[PDB]
RNA sequence: UGGGAUACUACCCUGGCUGUAUGACCAUUCUAACCCGCCACGCUUAGCGCGUGGGGAGACAGUGUCAGGUGGGCAGUUUGACUGGGGCGGUCGCCUCCUAAAGAGUAACGGAGGCGCCCAAAGGUUCCCUCAGAAUGGAUGGAAAUCAUUCGCAGAGUGUAAAGGCACAAGGGAGCUUGACUGCGAGACUGACAAGUCGAGCAGGGACGAAAGUCGGGCUUAGUGAUCCGGUGGUUCCGCAUGG
RNA sequence: GUCCUAAGGUAGCGAAAUUCCUUGUCGGGUAAGUUCCGACCCGCACGAAAGGCGCAACGAUCUGGGCACUGUCUCAACGAGAGACUCGGUGAAAUUAUAGUACCUGUGAAGAUGCAGGUUACCCGCGACAGGACGGAAAGACCCCGUGGAGCUUUACUGCAAC
RNA sequence: AUAGGCCCAGGCGACUGUUUAGCAAAAACACAGGUCUCUGCAAAACCGUAAGGUGACGUAUAGGGGCUGACGCCUGCCCGG
RNA sequence: GGUUCGUGGUAGGAGAGCGUUCUAAGGGCGGUGAAGUCAGACCGGAAGGACUGGUGGAGCGCUUAGAAGUGAGAAUGCC
RNA sequence: AUACUCGGGAGUCAGACUGCGAGUGAUAAGAUCCGUAGUCGAAAGGGAAACAGCCCAGACCACCAGUUAAGGUCCCCAAAUA
RNA sequence: GGGUAGCGGAGAAAUUCCAAUCGAACUUGGAGAUAGCUGGUUCUCUCCGAAAUAGCUUUAGGGCUAGCCUCGAGGUAAAGA
RNA sequence: ACAAGUAGUUAGAGCCCGUUAAUGGGUGAUAGCGUGCCUUUUGUAGAAUGAACCGGCGAGUUACGAUUUGUUGCAAGGUUAAGCGGAAAAAGCGGAGCCGUAGCGAAAGCGAGUCUGAAUAGGGCGCAUAAGUAACAGGUCGUAGACCCGAAACCAGGUGAUC
RNA sequence: GGAUCCUGAGUACGGCGGAACACGUGAAAUUCCGUCGGAAUCCGGGAGGACCAUCUCCCAAGGCUAAAUACUCCCUAGUGA
RNA sequence: ACAUAGCGUGAGGAAGGCAGACCCAGGGAACUGAAACAUCUAAGUACCUGGAGGAAGAGAAAGAAAAAUCGAUUUCCUGAGU
């Protein structure tokens, strides 16, 4: 309230609209998966047991941020471009489940 | 009980990563031929919650 | 019938001679050219006095009876 | 006889108007719903009620739902602030000046004025220019019109108040034009916030110019009003199982 | 003449329960009359059923004058009772920061028992009087304020009954 | 001891009545009378959601409502709103 | 532990504490007199705390922690 | 010897007088309204008899010590009948 | 002896009366209504210490942001005086 | 019992005492200085407010959320809720969920970037300059009567015409 | 097995007016009330938030049903920083 | 006229109370909040009335969904102040 001066959020416009079918996923960046064994084949639900992702909302994307040393096969619902390069720079293949 | 978040306040501010709150400018319906080209173009992008006013509100859209 | 007025306007030097100013700084505010713009300074649509480049303010006598501010880096 | 013709003609058609498919619409009559604060009889030792029979009324009235109108009869409320008490009067936003004490800012129901627009050029650019007034001479022609010479820093002009500017003009002509552009924007001013102001420069694609360059309206500073809600146009957005 | 209007106030009455100016003016009544009575009409702003103008009778009605009468008064005196006062019995109340509680002039939140400078003043009571304690009583009814109430009004807004 | 003071003149209200229990008794209200108007009887009007009532066991010489207020003389013009 | 500069204060911010009732644990007092109450010339920088004596006649401190119906001179306060 | 930034917690939005500079007013007001400085507010002490706002000056506590400020030194009344 | 009852009665009308209450009775409840107003708010010492302004406000004795106070933390061509 | 008093205080004889033994106690001639307390105020000794006195009682609390500081545990993780078990225990079990670990965008989406944009431009918000989370305690806020007392009023159901 | 027959009618639903749904008529599905209109009826019908189509899941207009939940005038035994 | 109404007799049953609680239904405020106020809030609350029962209500899909499936209702935690 302010004494009555119009207050802040009615001198300015709503804005947008929620989307019902809004899709998030569960993050994971790169670093984390050094954590595994070299060849190993890295699933989501191998992402949930160990720890690393406790709640899959929409599925699992992997991102680049940090840097893959191990050549793993990752299979996850998503990659950002960045973070497929990198699996498979590493020596790795990437599936999408 | 619960605190409610104000919905007025929820359906015109966003939060950003900081923490801050992201807001747009009024004078963005109507009345545009009173408005020059640089005055659209400016009310058109976003503004942040200034300090005084972020006081005053932010227990209203905690959550 | 009386009791009217428009808002101050702040005009006048808002840099002072000598000072160090980065480029787009309003070195005046006027109506007209009580003062001119010099070298490396840009006249407004206002008429208020601009720095188009990082330097020092001067404020010099153009010729007698004018006046003009200047930026040298 | 005329731009249109006469008859036959067929698509038709205009005023009057008959048959034939509808239809509600009135209008009158009818009785059997409904009604009777009518009579007689019964329940019944009852001026209630109900029943039976007459009479009256009748597709109305009454009653339900829906709709328009009237509607302080009754209800809930609103009916501003400033203010040398309040009321009455005046004022309320914006621009310019003085007050304002040579930065900025600064009050009073202090002193003065303006605004709620205008302009397709009164904008952009290129080129060229110089105003007021007076004196003297001269047809209509007068104190004053249009010529001519001289003197004239501006005594003019600048769409419009005032202030600050402006004669390398920002004033006045002419040619071509639409930068009165789209995306923006280092950085600054102003500022409680909301807003407001200036901006080099970058990209796109242009106008004018031989080029240099200037141009994101107008000499500058008023000419405006948030949000919510609605309308219109667009749209590589969403679309509540899926396609819409 | 002339403008306007739907039409421009008739009779009666009029300085009035109505007249601002105003104690209008004139007359009457009084030694002297802002009131009263009678006239006059320039009716600020009477007027015909929110009736006009009269009017016998009536009125704890209002108004002016007179006679009677009188302590109403000149201007106060005396007497009676009740209370007061003294004694015996009984015995409240409002109020109350503590008080050993003068005056003057000043000062000060601009009106002081209490501050300053002076001036007065032995201690304790009783009968009396009210100038002060901005005395008591009552969170001022006037006045303003409150986005307080409530009652009332209407061509305020929105409604509702009823028709 | 107990038992009207009176007169002249004016305003208002005709009159007897009525009223602010507890600051107003009056010139206020009422009133008889006047006038307008509504009402054909399951009357209009009024109370009630209704039934049922009042009106009225009345019926236009009656009933409801508005205004005026004995009586006398009267009651003008305007229907644009 | 010294040195230097400080230490008026309303609204108000910050800090450290006193005391009250109750709980826990530890350790005590008390019919050879508890709490309360009365008095006093005692102690601590304050809130406060002891001691001695009278009254009283059965309960109460202390330490450390914890929890609060935790402190009154004003409310035309209520009894 | 402070500034600035970011957080937690406030209170304040009746101001007053004095001096100076202005308006309003009558070149009145202990008037009103601004600007500027001070004091009061929230400041005890000394002076101005008394006297928030003037002059001098800032109270941590104790002392029967001292020196000064404004203002004073005949008596009330400390100090010059200098 | 009875009748009329509060969104109501009753009123020869005064806002008049309805149990010493009436411009809308009393009582209980909603109910601890609301009160930008007034009053009040209880132990101690230590350190610091304001404001009575601007802007906007059906705003003017209220509020909000800013200014001025306080506590903590940060950071350096020290930017303050 | 010659005195002018917010009643004390500082100085101080005299008289009277004798202690928690202290540069002690009671009283106070006389002298200096000295306008209660509270509230509210620009300013109150105030001739502004409140209190007769004494005593008792009498006002920021709790719950659930938010936020911030402190503390502790664990840490790129942290933590369980209801519930089961049980003694109105303690553990154990319970990972559903919540917060954090990634942001940008209205959104599709893309992701250490993303949005805007024709842009490989510039700019916004982010990253590069990782710490959170659970619990308790302090501060403040929100919803609740929310520090306490106080209207006039409003509405609902009843009770009253013995006045 | 599927020749035939049955499987809740003034119902469902719709218009109009309201209400309940967190959902204030809204683009308003779903549920109920008043009023008026008014189906299909296994080759059938409903729903998936206007609506149509597809798919999926269901079979209304009949009824009954313990426990886990609420509360305590009571009784018994206990408990309380 | 048959008969119906009516009238009589005999069986069954009801009636009233309350735990100032909980439950379901019919009817349903205002103060208050919105810094005014009318939509909205308070709140389907208070209150009145009826029906109850030891509990009531709900309940065996013309359901939830759309991870591809679940399998009556109720209550708690969560979702989410979404
Ligand atoms: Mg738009
Ligand atoms: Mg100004
Ligand atoms: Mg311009
Ligand atoms: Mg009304
Ligand atoms: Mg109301
Ligand atoms: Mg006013
Ligand atoms: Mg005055
Ligand atoms: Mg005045
Ligand atoms: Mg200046
Ligand atoms: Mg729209
Ligand atoms: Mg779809
Ligand atoms: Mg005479
Ligand atoms: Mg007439
Ligand atoms: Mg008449
Ligand atoms: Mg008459
Ligand atoms: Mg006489
Ligand atoms: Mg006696
Ligand atoms: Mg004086
Ligand atoms: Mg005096
Ligand atoms: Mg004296
Ligand atoms: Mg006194
Ligand atoms: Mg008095
Ligand atoms: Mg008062
Ligand atoms: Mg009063
Ligand atoms: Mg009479
Ligand atoms: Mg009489
Ligand atoms: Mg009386
Ligand atoms: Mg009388
Ligand atoms: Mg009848
Ligand atoms: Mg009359
Ligand atoms: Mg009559
Ligand atoms: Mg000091
Ligand atoms: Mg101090
Ligand atoms: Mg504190
Ligand atoms: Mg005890
Ligand atoms: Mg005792
Ligand atoms: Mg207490
Ligand atoms: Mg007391
Ligand atoms: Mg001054
Ligand atoms: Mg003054
Ligand atoms: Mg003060
Ligand atoms: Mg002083
Ligand atoms: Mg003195
Ligand atoms: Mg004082
Ligand atoms: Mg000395
Ligand atoms: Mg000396
Ligand atoms: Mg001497
Ligand atoms: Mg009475
Ligand atoms: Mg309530
Ligand atoms: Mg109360
Ligand atoms: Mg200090
Ligand atoms: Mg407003
Ligand atoms: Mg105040
Ligand atoms: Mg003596
Ligand atoms: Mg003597
Ligand atoms: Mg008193
Ligand atoms: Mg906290
Ligand atoms: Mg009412
Ligand atoms: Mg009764
Ligand atoms: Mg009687
Ligand atoms: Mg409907
Ligand atoms: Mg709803
Ligand atoms: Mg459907
Ligand atoms: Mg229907
Ligand atoms: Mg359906
Ligand atoms: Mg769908
Ligand atoms: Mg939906
Ligand atoms: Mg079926
Ligand atoms: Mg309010």
């Amino acid at each position: 309230f302010e004494g009555g001066q119009l207050p802040l959020f009615r001198r300015i416009p709503k804005r947008g609209f929620t989307n019902i079918n809004r899709k998030e996923f569960a993050i994971v960046n790169l670093d984390v998966l050094n954590r595994f064994e070299d060849g190993t084949e890295v699933t989501p639900e191998l992402l949930v047991e160990t720890g690393i992702i406790r709640n899959e909302k929409s599925g699992i994307k992997i991102l680049s941020n940090g840097n893959i040393e191990k050549k793993l096969t990752v299979k996850a619902n998503k990659f950002s471009a960045a973070a497929k390069e990198a699996i498979e720079a590493a020596g790795g293949k990437t599936e999408v489940i | 009980p619960k605190m409610k978040t104000h919905r007025g306040s929820a359906k015109r501010f966003k939060r950003t990563g900081s923490g801050k709150l992201k807001r747009r400018h009024g004078f963005t319906s109507h009345m545009f031929a009173n408005k020059s080209q640089k005055q659209k173009r400016k009310l058109r992008k976003s503004a942040m919650v200034s300090a005084g006013d972020f006081k005053r509100i932010r227990q209203m859209v905690a959550k | 019938s009386n009791g009217r007025d428009s808002e101050s306007k702040r005009l006048g030097a808002k840099r002072a001679d000598g000072q160090f100013v980065t480029g787009g700084s309003i070195l005046y505010r006027q109506r007209g050219t009580k003062i001119y713009p010099g070298t490396n300074v840009g006249r407004g649509g206002d008429d208020t006095l601009f720095a188009k480049t990082d330097g020092v303010v001067r404020f010099e006598r153009m010729g007698r009876d004018k006046k003009k501010v200047s930026v040298y880096p």
